[PDB]
């Protein structure tokens, strides 16, 4: 058992085609797997932003993706215009909204659709809020 | 064995097993392949 | 009797822990790193030669931190929390930051 | 060893030996029916 | 009904007497120290007399099997028959045989509980609000057919919350609350 | 002793000369629905049986049969109280060390 | 822009048809009209014919194929169709009742009980059609599963899908609630078209070799196979089978290797739990670890080969632009990112683009990773929080990752080949969170029991022990020991120094703590492991942290470790062979002792056996004989232990500097048992609590004669390790060793499954903004840790019982009477010794001389008023905190100690600080508790901590298996019922009527003979066997008579009893059997010994024991106890159990006493499974139990029955059918769970994510340029 037969490191490299995540294999420059027990530990620390960034796709791979609020399909872009083919064929004008999710989520949802399950997403439109001055509070004891 | 089970050789005991060495693998494979060969010849002759 | 309990709970809302101050600092720091304008007094070209964490702490201390947090149905600025608790947590944070060569 | 606050003692549970990390992979009717 | 389970039921029909005297009293084993009981057994109707030591006031309970009920009030009657049933049923005066295989009241597992008054109920409801509008938390649930609910019954006081004094190994006693949900 | 039964409801390890009968006794199909009374005369030197054999079907029956056993023991000339019989102590064998 | 809700349902037929892409051919010139045509999406080196974009920007488009008048069933919902065919008449299509078809009842204003009762009646009708329209019997249709079609059970007749479709679509809407229908029956079929999914979910399959042509995807092949049988205009069976094998082949077959749509949710290898809650990452590394004395617990050493590959990010803004320009000029930048174009560029050395680099705010550059940057690293498996931490980078030599030995225990790490992994995350929010929340100094004190998690190890311990004892040192030697920390040492006026002086200097604080410290000086006799090792209850660093803060504790750990290692450098340490065995005197003596004693034992056993072999004594039972032999052998082992202890004492007297005995004294790995193994004897080897069993000729090995009674032949080893074991002894030793290893593997398998289930169940339980414990929308507990203070800050303290010598005796006694109920527990045989103080006030206490002290009345008023104020303002008048007042009144009692006013003010100011600053909303208390419990039972399982034992009475076992049974909550199993009383007759009645006895156990002497017209059977029994069984002769007579009377093979019978002599009883039976005669005779003689019995069959006896129980701290009683296994308590209903305390199992206690009693039982039993000294686990268990009993009935950890768990939470848990059922019921759900947040890339509602953040632009817009 020799040290230099076990050492590994990855900066950037190839991705798997279906899910677009780092590939596997020491001889092929693969990346280490961040398992769900490590995820448990990060949640136990209370570091919500950190785990969110670890599980997301890389910030350098972002792109604009639109979803139809009526049927849940990913909207196509024809001649530079975002359009829902299914709903347009039915003579409807639904709202198209931008989402920022992983590629694997889209694959999973599309496969569920292929099995006949329709998944529809709603969005939050909370009314605007305003800040108000508050009276001072001390909280110290009387000594 | 019905009335005194613990005094009868167990199924995991080495008393009731024998062991295959290098040559026995080849012997068994030769047996099986020869039988398949003769069977195929018989079936072909019957079909013809 | 309900109003008395409500007043007690509103007072209880003002105590501060590590999670809240860490979240406030994280939001402010992300915005500053990505290029917002600092809101410190005496702003000048000499402000851009300082350490960003120093700027964040100064903004918090002088009452110009722009972050607002929603805790128990209310919207609080960093200065609406109990003052002594804020000092307590900031002292600890500054110590460990100095150990890390950040501050 | 001495006893001071024995009623509040904490007992250590830690294996001494652990498994080494993993490495990359790199009919003649001649059998009993086995009912 | 038999000659043994009536002795177990006599202890439940002392907590019920206490609740009749004071609907906000704390109920547990120690209450039994303030009462005495007399039992007269019979295959058709059993008579249980409960007596308060300091006051010397009497209460008389008549116990019948479910099959044959022949009830006529007597002097100092509780005002309602006590019925032993084959299976669990709704009703504060109906007890299944399942509850009476053992001496239930004196077991270490018997709870300690009380009914909240209006002020305490208001305080509890106020504590449960989340402070964001009118949203609120919910207490854990318990069924209406538990023996605790049967013991805490009054005709003109609906029961919605029950407070429990749990045994706690590190603090001695701990306070918890449950909400009562109906059974169809 | 009152009628406490068993049905085919943790694992046991009996000597297997008793296990056959033990497992035979768990089947309700091997028992008559009603008791089969004795028919071969015995104990001709006693009339207490007539008292026990009929009518007495409670604690009195148990008392009478204990009396009969005690009478037999007295006639034979034995202690008749198992509690007053001395059990051999084996600590004399295993007290070494 | 914020996803807030998700709804599931089924597609309508019109929605399926809404597409202009029609697929018709299985082959074509350019795949046009085929299942592989380019209109459905882009592919390898081909733009999408629909949107004209590459693969990276096209997510695919839908198509359809035509089916000619063939109704197709959706496979997943086949069973659903069956459920809908048992509520209507097939022939006439009407419901199986007539009540719904009544205008007198309107269903709109009724729901729940009414609808359920009506549905029950409709289902229970089940009779020939009531109506006269058809007047036909009701059939029973089911899916064949071999032929792809529905068939009738009564007659094997295929039912076409068209008939079922027509019958189902006829049900009116208003009757859907009765049948539990939500959308449309027609949504369960395809009629005119079948969907064709995009190409995104089925790209061409490639291989690791580029030359090898890409193989067709399985999904595409199955779709082509479907299309093959569509245009052919074939029957429904062919298309149905094709669709089923395309969707879920397991519906008909039983092979679980084919790839289809359901593959994503097959088993443990789901897509969710392999790629959504886990994934591989870019900036990562892994390597072998080693120690380093130049790295502190706050740091980690990174090798060069990793520093030269990983890169860190610098964002472009006004503060950093000049530095970025300089770095670009110096050829140090490795990557550049243009945020406005979302474009990444790699700056190759000798080749790159200059004009393309226009730096604007929001962009970033990437350079080589620098020192003091934080990085996340850990060691697997990650059992608890401390296995994954963020530390500062330091550059080191070699190719190994270097850690301080101070963190080794918290990670369960050593240096015999272990590896550790690293990841680098550079988002600014993540950077801040790493710098504060995951920093080792912040993690110093354990979450549950509060002891430090970092400390010294191994030889350091001995060094500490020695340092405290060195006596005559000059100043130069002291300073040589102190090293770089000697600058501030103050030689007040002395010329000679001791180790105590060094320790006082290291503890630079004047604090008191009963036992350890007085005015900052150690007053214990010695320093040992409990003072300096991690996770120990007397840690000095722990006291220093309690006094001020974690910074002081970490500083003490670093400094003390440094000085201990300097002591090792100066003086050295090492154990030699002469320390263990200077000569052969002692070992020879002990060997002779063993040789003599074993022979004595054998002679005694032989004497007993010889007496039994003759007619001098009745033999013992096998169990009793084994017990006697075991007692003799155990006595011999204890004699060896005593000899070893005497030898240790004598050697310490003669050779005070023995290093092995130093290890023993310091408390590291050496004790009398281990020395007995080395120098004394090995003793008895046991498997499952017993010696090895005999197998062929009544023996284990052929080295012993058949039916041998030699104890050495069954695993008692006489030799020691210095002597060397013989071959046969080695056999038994290796038997034990190999069994341990195999059990370790199996337990490793099981514990992980249980741990994952518990973690998933407790994951969403947090502390809210008012200090309460809640999950979802349910209140679990009013006060988070009973105190609303951080768990690691609270401190266990002595419980001082009331005494008449105390100052405020009446008030203290009143409080005790109020709170005492819980301090007597465990069936009244345990009295509590500890309570929980809020913050360890003891380090702030200092005595004073009775005239500078605060007056008694003032101190009492201060305590009372503080408690009242805190009761109203922090616990809202709901919780009971009498225990805090009791602790303060007893530990500060003036009859016990006097203090000044300043001391009291300091104590209570600290109290308020702890109440105000420590516990914050969003604390993930549930997952922390789950991890602590799981880590504990895993480590106990893998170290063989629990040893099996043999018992004669029913007992509750310890270890992992019992905990798993408790969490499973299985029904319909026997439970252990305990009965306790003070009158023994009541228990004796139950014992006599329930304990199992059979004739065969009494060793009878059954003989049979035949006489004219009768068979005579004689049964001779010795009275001593009757006495040992604890029955009477009449009990035996009754057993025999009851068996004979009800026998179905006996025709005529009679019985009599005779007294053979003073010690024998003869039962005579006269018999005549039914025909056939001799066969029944043999059967009777075969079954007689076991069939004549009484009691409840079981493998345990029912002994009655005595113990001493508590009524209060000063009242005791003697109680009798027994235990029995029962399904329920019905049998006890006629046994006069008045004043008898009964403890049943979980389901019986729930049925009788209620849900709160069940919760209490579960908490106590779960705690008991762990063993003796683990009381600190009470709080976590209490939470788990509270979760299992949150509803009105107990709920297992394997299921989600009462909780309103979301669909994605269930799917992550491993349901595999949650999505289908949710679609069937049209469920609409919010997105709040951790699993749901992970699925959609949202921030979990945990820790920093528990709050919502806004930016107030008011001040920015009030500034003018
Ligand atoms: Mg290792
Ligand atoms: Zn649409
Ligand atoms: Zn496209
Ligand atoms: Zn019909």
């Amino acid at each position: 058992h020799l040290t230099q037969d076990k050492a590994t490191v990855r900066c950037r490299g190839k991705k798997t085609k279906l899910i677009r995540q780092a590939n596997e294999g020491r001889k092929r420059g693969g990346g280490i797997k961040f398992g769900e027990m490590e995820r448990d530990c990060l949640i136990a620390h209370g570091a919500a932003n950190t785990i969110t960034e670890v599980l997301k796709d890389s910030e350098e791979d972002y792109q604009d993706v639109y979803v139809c609020e009526n049927c849940g399909d990913i909207a196509a872009q024809i001649k530079g215009i975002n359009t829902c083919l299914r709903c347009s064929k039915l003579n409807l004008s639904p709202l198209l909204t931008k989402i920022d999710t992983t590629h694997v989520s889209k694959v999973f949802l599309t496969q569920m659709n292929a099995r006949g399950v329709k998944v529809k997403l709603d969005f939050e439109r909370r009314p605007p809020s305003f800040y108000k001055p508050l009276d001072k509070v001390d909280l110290k004891p009387s000594f | 064995c019905i009335f005194h089970t613990s005094r009868y050789p167990d199924r995991d005991s080495m008393v009731c097993h024998r062991i295959l060495t290098y040559g026995k693998y080849f012997e068994t494979l030769a047996h099986d392949e020869l039988e398949n060969y003769i069977g195929n010849i018989r079936n072909d002759i019957m079909n013809n | 009797i309900g109003n008395h309990i409500s007043a007690l709970k509103r007072r209880y809302t003002r105590r501060i822990s590590l999670f809240e101050i860490a979240g406030i600092i994280a939001e402010s720091y992300n915005l500053l790193q990505r290029g917002r304008l600092p809101l410190v007094s005496e702003f000048s070209d000499e402000t851009m030669k300082q350490n960003m964490l120093h700027v964040i702490i100064q903004e918090i201390e002088e009452g110009s931190c722009p972050i607002v947090i929603e805790k128990n149905g209310e919207l609080l600025s960093v200065n609406d929390f109990d003052k002594d608790g804020l000092k307590f947590h900031l002292d600890y944070i500054i110590k460990i930051w100095k150990l890390q060569k950040r501050y | 060893t001495q006893s001071i606050h024995e009623n509040k003692e904490i007992t250590e549970i830690l294996p001494d030996n652990n498994p080494s990390p993993p490495e990359s992979p790199e009919d003649r009717n001649d059998e009993p029916p086995e009912d | 009904m038999n000659q043994y389970n009536v002795k177990y039921l006599a202890k439940i029909l002392c907590l019920k007497t206490e609740i009749a005297r004071d609907p906000y009293a704390v109920i547990n084993r120690n209450v039994l120290l303030r009462y005495t009981t007399d039992i007269e057994y019979n295959d058709l109707v059993t008579l249980i007399t409960v007596r308060h030591k300091i006051d010397s006031m009497k209460t008389v309970f008549q116990v019948f099997n479910e099959s044959s009920i022949n009830y006529t009030p007597v002097d100092d009657d509780y005002g309602e028959p006590i019925i032993i049933t084959s299976y669990l049923q709704k009703g504060h005066n109906k007890f299944p045989v399942n509850f009476l295989y053992i001496d239930v009241v004196i077991s270490d597992l018997f709870p300690s509980f009380v009914r909240l008054d209006t002020t305490e109920t208001n305080i509890v409801n106020s504590v449960l609000q989340t402070g964001d509008g009118k949203k609120t938390l919910r207490l854990p649930k318990m069924l209406e057919t538990e023996i605790v609910v049967k013991i805490l019954y009054r005709p003109n006081i609906p029961l919605k919350i029950v407070r429990f004094f749990r045994n706690n190994m590190v603090t001695g006693v701990e306070i918890a609350d449950r909400s009562v949900i109906s059974v169809a | 002793i009152k009628n406490i039964g068993n049905t085919k409801s943790e694992e046991t390890k009996f000597e297997s000369k008793n296990n056959i009968g033990i497992e035979y006794s768990k089947d309700s199909r091997n028992k008559l629905s009603y008791r089969n009374k004795p028919s071969i005369a015995t104990n001709l030197e006693y009339k207490t049986l007539c008292d026990m054999i009929k009518g007495t079907s409670g604690t009195e029956k148990e008392f009478l049969r204990y009396l009969l056993f005690g009478i037999k023991c007295i006639k034979k000339g034995v202690e008749y109280n198992i509690d007053k019989i001395k059990d051999v102590s084996y600590n004399d064998y295993f007290n070494v060390l | 822009a914020v996803i807030s809700k998700v709804t599931y349902s089924l597609y309508d037929q019109k929605e399926i048809n809404a597409t202009d892409i029609i697929i018709s051919h299985v082959k074509n010139d350019d795949d046009i009209g085929t299942v592989k045509d380019g209109r459905l999406g882009a592919m390898d080196g081909a733009l999408c014919k629909t949107c004209g974009k590459t693969e990276l920007e096209c997510f695919g488009h839908w198509g359809k194929v035509s089916i000619y008048k063939t109704h197709i069933v959706k496979p997943e919902f086949i069973s659903e169709i069956i459920r809908l065919l048992n509520h209507i008449c097939i022939h006439c299509g009407l419901l199986r009742s007539r009540e719904p078809y009544s205008d007198d009842i309107n269903l709109k204003e009724l729901s729940g009980h009414a609808l359920r009762r009506l549905k029950d009646k409709i289902l229970s009708k089940k009779k020939s059609c009531w109506n006269s329209e058809c007047m036909q019997p009701y059939q029973k249709i089911t899916f064949s599963k071999k032929k792809v079609c529905f068939v009738n059970k009564l007659d094997d007749i295929n039912v076409p899908n068209s008939l079922i479709y027509q019958k189902l679509i006829s049900i009116h809407e208003k009757f859907w609630p009765l049948l539990e229908i939500h959308q449309y029956p027609a949504n369960l079929f395809y009629t005119d078209y079948f969907p064709i999914p995009p190409l995104i979910i089925r790209p061409a399959i490639s291989f690791w070799i580029d030359s090898i042509p890409k193989e067709t995807n399985e999904l595409t092949y199955l779709l082509g196979m479907i299309v093959k049988n569509c245009n052919l205009n074939a029957d429904e069976q062919v298309i149905q089978k094709a669709v089923i094998e395309y969707d879920d082949i397991k519906i008909i077959s039983n092979n679980t290797t084919s790839i289809n749509l359901s593959y994503i949710t097959s088993g443990k290898n789901n897509m969710i739990r392999s790629y959504i809650v886990a994934r591989r990452k870019d900036q990562t590394a892994r390597s072998v670890i080693g120690p380093s004395t130049s790295i502190t617990v706050n740091e980690v050493g990174m090798p060069a080969y990793i520093r030269n590959t990983l890169t860190e990010k610098i964002f472009v803004n006004a503060f950093t632009v000049d530095k970025v320009k300089q770095l670009l000029a110096s050829n140090q930048v490795k990557f550049y990112f243009n945020k406005r174009l979302n474009q990444l560029t790699r700056i190759r050395q000798g080749k790159f683009i200059k004009n393309k680099i226009h730096l604007l705010p929001g962009d970033w550059v990437e350079v080589a990773v620098q020192e003091y940057t934080s990085i996340i690293f850990g060691r697997q498996p990650s059992l608890h929080r401390y296995n994954v931490i963020a530390s500062s980078i330091r550059a080191t030599e070699g190719d190994t990752i270097k850690i301080s030995p101070g963190i080794a225990n918290s990670q369960n790490a050593d240096f015999d080949g272990d590896e550790e992994w690293m990841i680098l995350e550079q988002n600014p929010k993540a950077v801040i969170e790493q710098s504060i929340l995951m920093y080792p100094t912040t993690l110093l004190k354990h979450d549950i029991h509060g002891a430090p998690v970092y400390g010294s190890i191994q030889d350091e311990i001995v060094a500490a022990y020695s340092l405290f004892r060195i006596q005559d040192l000059c100043l130069d030697e002291v300073l040589n020991i102190l090293g770089k920390y000697g600058r501030e040492f103050d030689p007040k006026g002395k010329c000679k120094f001791s180790g105590k002086d060094i320790y006082t200097y290291l503890i630079g604080e004047k604090i008191n703590y009963p036992g350890l410290l007085k005015d900052g000086e150690i007053i214990a006799n010695d320093v040992d492991s409990n003072f300096v090792v991690a996770m120990r209850h007397l840690s000095l660093a722990g006291l220093l942290s309690d006094h001020k803060s974690n910074v002081e504790g970490i500083n003490f750990i670093i400094k003390s470790s440094y000085v201990f290692k300097r002591y090792l450098s100066i003086y050295g340490f090492g154990v030699t062979f002469k320390d263990l065995r200077p000569n052969s005197t002692f070992t020879n003596k002990l060997e002779a002792i063993n040789v003599e004693k074993i022979e004595l034992i054998k002679e005694a056993y032989a004497k007993y056996l010889n007496d039994v072999r003759d007619g001098k004594i009745v033999p013992l039972s096998k169990a009793l004989e084994a017990d006697y032999v075991e007692s003799m052998l155990s006595n011999l082992t204890n004699l060896n232990i005593r000899e070893i202890e005497e030898h240790m004492r004598q050697t310490l007297i003669d050779d005070p500097d023995n290093n092995l005995l130093k290890m023993a004294k310091a408390g590291y790995k050496v004790n009398p048992t281990e020395l007995m193994y080395i120098l004394g004897t090995y003793g008895q080897q046991r498997i499952d609590g017993e010696p090895a069993e005999t197998r062929v000729l009544g023996r284990v090995l052929p080295y012993y004669l058949p039916d041998s009674k030699d104890p050495e032949g069954r695993g008692y080893i006489l030799n020691s390790l210095t002597k060397g074991l013989t071959g046969s002894q080695y056999y038994f030793s290796m038997l034990v060793a190999r069994s341990q290893s195999t059990d370790i593997v199996c337990e490793t398998s099981r514990t992980g499954t249980l741990a994952r289930k518990i973690i998933k169940k407790m994951e969403d339980m947090v502390v809210d903004g008012y200090g309460q414990v809640v999950i979802g929308n349910t209140l679990i507990k009013y006060a988070a840790n009973y105190t609303k203070i951080l768990g690691s800050v609270c401190k266990p303290v002595d419980l001082i019982y009331p005494d008449e010598s105390m100052t405020w005796y009446l008030e203290i006694s009143a409080l005790w009477n109020k709170i005492k109920q819980g301090f007597v527990y465990s069936q009244k045989q345990k009295l509590a010794k500890k309570t929980l103080a809020p913050f360890n006030f003891l380090v702030f206490v200092k005595p004073t001389t009775e005239d500078n002290a605060i007056k008694v009345k003032d101190l009492y008023d201060m305590i009372h008023n503080v408690i009242d104020d805190v009761r109203e303002k922090y616990f809202f008048t709901v919780s009971n905190i009498d225990f805090m007042e009791y602790i303060f009144l007893t530990h500060l009692n003036p009859s016990r100690i006097r203090i000044t006013k300043e001391t009291a003010i300091t104590i209570f100011e600290k109290f308020y600080e702890k109440l105000n600053y420590t516990l914050g909303g969003g604390t993930p208390i549930g997952i922390i508790s789950a991890q602590v419990l799981s880590e504990k039972f895993t480590q106990q399982a893998l170290s063989s901590f629990h040893t099996t034992e043999k018992s004669g009475a029913v007992k509750q076992k310890l270890g992992f298996n019992e905990f798993n049974n408790l969490t499973n909550l299985s029904k319909n199993k026997t439970e252990i019922i305990t009965l306790v009383s003070d009158d023994i007759s009541k228990l004796q009645s139950v014992k006599i009527n329930f304990e199992f006895v059979c004739l065969g156990e009494l060793n009878p002497n059954i003989t049979l003979r035949k006489e004219t017209d009768k068979y005579v059977v004689d049964i001779i029994v010795n009275r001593l066997y009757i006495k040992r069984a604890e029955i009477t002769e009449l009990v035996v007579e009754y057993m025999i008579e009851r068996f004979i009377s009800f026998s179905v093979i006996v025709k005529e019978w009679g019985m009599e009893t005779f007294i053979e002599d003073e010690d024998n009883i003869r039962f005579t039976v006269y018999l005549n059997f039914v025909e056939p005669e001799e066969l029944n005779l043999s059967k009777f003689m075969m079954v007689l010994p076991g069939a004549a019995n009484k009691g409840k069959i079981s493998k345990f006896k029912i002994p009655i024991s005595d113990y001493t129980g508590y009524d209060d701290f000063n009242q005791t009683k003697k109680l009798n106890k027994m235990t029995v296994e029962l399904m329920n308590l019905k049998e006890l209903g006629s046994f006069d159990l008045e004043n008898v305390n009964v403890y049943p199992g979980v389901w019986n206690t729930y049925d009788i006493f209620g849900i709160e009693a069940a919760r209490e039982y579960l908490c106590e039993a779960m705690l008991n499974t762990y063993g003796e000294g683990f009381d600190y686990l009470y709080q976590p268990c209490d939470l788990l139990a509270s979760l299992l009993c949150a509803s009105y009935e107990p709920e297992s950890v394997n299921k989600f029955k009462f909780g309103a768990a979301s669909t994605l939470k269930r799917a992550t848990f491993g349901d595999n059918k949650a999505l289908l059922n949710a679609a069937l019921h049209k469920k609409s759900e919010p997105i709040n769970d951790n699993s749901s947040c992970h699925f959609f890339s949202k921030v979990p509602n945990i820790g920093t994510g528990y709050y919502k953040y806004f930016i107030d632009l008011g001040l920015l817009m009030r500034m003018e340029r």
